[PDB]
Formats: structure tokens, sequence, C-alpha cells
């Protein structure tokens, strides 16, 4: 799993870029260590990555060679053999489909696009939670509160707005409560502490 | 009347790197319109199926490459489906935007120049050996057109009235670089055909 693809990451990615079947077919079978599960599960990351890098059209490109792969390793599997060993033939039965057929490989190409886009988006929305996680450590207050939620935490009256909001003190502790978090987040600076 | 449009900016861009590259393995662009060829020739002869009537035109398929050495242009035929001046306007200037798009990030990401027939724009190869290209073209839809290239940011089309009548399919005319005139010599036509294109399934005359 982990140095299989420290060896070999060129030969995969190539592989991931090339299309037409007689070409996948030889590399293939110039390296047919290529022809195994970590190839596939390491094709299937290289697009996520792609796909979040903006490397869309390129995605596309590597996602059908995905595709193929995990073609090769189900065939093999149903035949009982060992994926090296029967790979060619694969490639054989693609290059003659039926039409019906290469229409359900393009759905599980376009399929498979879109959990890729799904996973990608995932990244993405990470990456703008951080962002927008530290956007919330910036306005923090003094006494670290955010003075967006303690607005909405007050009482209704409380001032888009002086000694008006003063005279608002009619109200139990529950004055102290606010007023305290009021300071805590910057929406009142005590003028003499 | 010949008409002038712009690339999209993809195709420009990829136009540069491949009239640039110091590449040293250009033969391969033989290769690549060999291979587009022989799909312009599946296409007619896929139509052709449900209806015989379109191969009239030009009975033959083949492919035909002539060196004009007087000229140092180097020519490539197909009798295959051709294209209309909307498909040269498109299909040239157009809509290979992605597959250039695709494959200057395959650049970016490790590939090399000769993998460019894998995005399904191995045509503009030909600028690696060539300054200029001229696509004349007849499509059984249209007239004769043709369709003019120095990989800069536009191209013309215009109504063909100067060339030889083509029954249908495709000439790509390539006007050759300075350091490139090998491409003339049949000898050397030869071996890169025997190289690359050896599998192709249509008669290539020379």
């Amino acid at each position: 799993h982990k140095t299989f693809v420290e060896k070999y990451e060129k030969q995969i990615k190539h592989f991931g870029m090339l299309r037409r079947w007689d070409d996948s077919q030889k590399y293939l079978s110039d390296n047919v260590h290529l022809v195994c599960e970590e190839t596939a599960n390491y094709l299937v990351i290289w697009c996520i990555d792609l796909e979040v890098e903006e490397k869309c059209a390129l995605m596309e490109q590597v996602a059908h060679q995905t595709i193929v792969m995990q073609f090769i390793l189900e065939l093999a599997k149903s035949l009982k053999v060992d994926p090296r060993a029967c790979f060619r033939q694969f490639f054989t039965k693609i290059k003659t489909a039926d039409r019906q057929y290469m229409e359900g490989f393009n759905d599980e190409l376009e399929a498979f696009k879109e959990r890729v886009r799904g996973r990608a988006k995932l990244r993405i929305e990470k990456a703008m939670k951080e962002y927008e996680e530290e956007e919330r450590k910036k306005r923090l207050g003094p006494g670290g509160l955010d003075p967006v939620e303690v607005y909405e935490s007050l009482p209704e009256e409380l001032q888009k707005c002086m000694l008006q909001d003063a005279i608002s003190k009619m109200d139990p502790t529950d004055a102290k409560y606010h007023m305290q978090r009021c300071i805590d987040s910057g929406l009142w600076v005590p003028n003499s502490k | 009347a010949s008409e002038t449009f712009e690339f999209q900016a993809e195709i420009t861009q990829l136009m540069s790197l491949i009239i640039n590259t110091v590449y040293s393995n250009k033969e391969i662009f033989l290769r690549e319109l060999i291979s587009n060829a022989s799909d312009a020739l599946d296409k007619i002869r896929y139509k052709s199926l449900s209806d015989p009537k379109q191969l009239e035109t030009e009975p033959d398929l083949f492919i035909r490459i002539t060196p004009k050495p007087e000229q140092k242009v180097l020519e490539i035929r197909d009798s295959g489906i051709g294209m209309t001046k909307a498909e040269l306007i498109n299909n040239l200037g157009t809509i290979a935007k992605s597959g250039t798009k695709a494959f200057m990030e395959a650049l970016s990401a490790g590939a090399d120049v000769s993998m460019i027939g894998q995005f399904g724009v191995g045509f503009y190869s030909l600028f690696l050996v060539a300054d200029r290209v001229q696509v004349i073209s007849k499509s059984n839809d249209d007239e004769q057109y043709i369709w003019e290239s120095n990989a800069g940011g536009s191209f013309t089309v215009t109504l063909d009235e100067v060339n030889e009548r083509i029954g249908r399919g495709t000439i790509l005319r390539l006007f050759l670089k300075d350091d490139q005139l090998e491409y003339l010599e049949e000898k050397r036509i030869k071996e890169v055909i025997k190289r690359h294109s050896e599998f192709v399934a249509y008669p290539i005359q020379l």
C-alpha cells in the first residue's frame, strides 16, 4: 500500500493519463505490476486532488483510466483468476463492445466523477470552515466573546443605536449578565473601566 | 471574402507551446495526423452503413501523403467524412478547448508532448514540424473550404476556389519549418509510418 505508490507513482500517473485502448493495454503489458488494487486506489485519490486543485479537465481523463482499472479488477474477481493474467481480455472485450455496454461504461464513469466531485467538495468546505473559524477568532472581543453572538443573545431593544440605553437600567442582576457579555465581546467599551 | 475568427484561448496557448517546444521526437506528428485521418475514414464508413450513397462522392477509402519539396509542403490527405465550414470553425477553433486544457494540465503533472493524442488534440502536434497549416476540406454537406492557421490567436476560413477539387475528405497542407525538411524525403516518411502506424486499417499511399 504505502511504498508501492512511492516506487511507481510516475507510472501510475502516466497510465492515468492515457486513453487509447491499445496504448493502455501496451503500457500495462510492459508493466504488469501496475494492474492491481493499489493503482486503482491511488488513481481515485489523485482524481480528488486534481479536482480540488481545479484541474477538472485532467481529472476527467484520469477518472476514465480509473474506471478502466476498476473494471479490470472486477472482471478478474468474476473469472476467479489473477488480474495480471486476464487484463488483456478486458481490452479485447472493450474494443468491440456492444453499444449498450459502452453506454453503461459511460454512466459508471459519470457517476464516478460525481462521487469524486462530492469528495473534493468536502475538502473545500473543510478549508472554508477553517477560514471562517479564523474570521471568528479575529473578531472576538477582549474577553474572548463574539459580538455577533452576544448581540443576538441580548433582549430586544439593544442598540443598532447611549444615555437612552442607560435609562434602560430596569431589570434585576440580569443587567450585570448582559452588560458583562457586552464588555467581554467589545459591544461596549467602559470609558472608565 | 475570407473570414477571420479567434481560437478559444486554451487552443492558442497549446499551439504556442507546441510550435516552440524543442522536444526532440518530433516525428510523432505524422502518427497523430494518420490516426485522425483514420478516424475521419471510420466516420464516413459508419455513416454509410445506413446510407450507402454517402460514399458515392469518393468510393475509395484511403490516406495519401504527398511531399511537395518545391513548396516545402507536406500534404496528408484522407477520403474521410470531411468537415463543413461550420465544422472547420467549431472543431478546430472552438471545441478543442477542453482537450487542449486537459492536455496542458497533463503537461504540468508529468506528461510529455507524445501523449497529446491521448487527449483528442493530436491535430495540433503538426506545429512541431510546421509553422503553418492549410486544412482543405470537402464534406458531402457543403462546399470545399480552406481553414488556415499559423499557430497565433486567429484563423481564417475561405470558400475554396483555388485548389484541386476533392470528391470528399480533407487535406492537411503543412508548411514545414526550415529545420524539418527531412519530412519531405519518401525514405524518412516510410520509416516514420513503419515505426508508428503499422497497425492502421486503411491503405497509406505515398
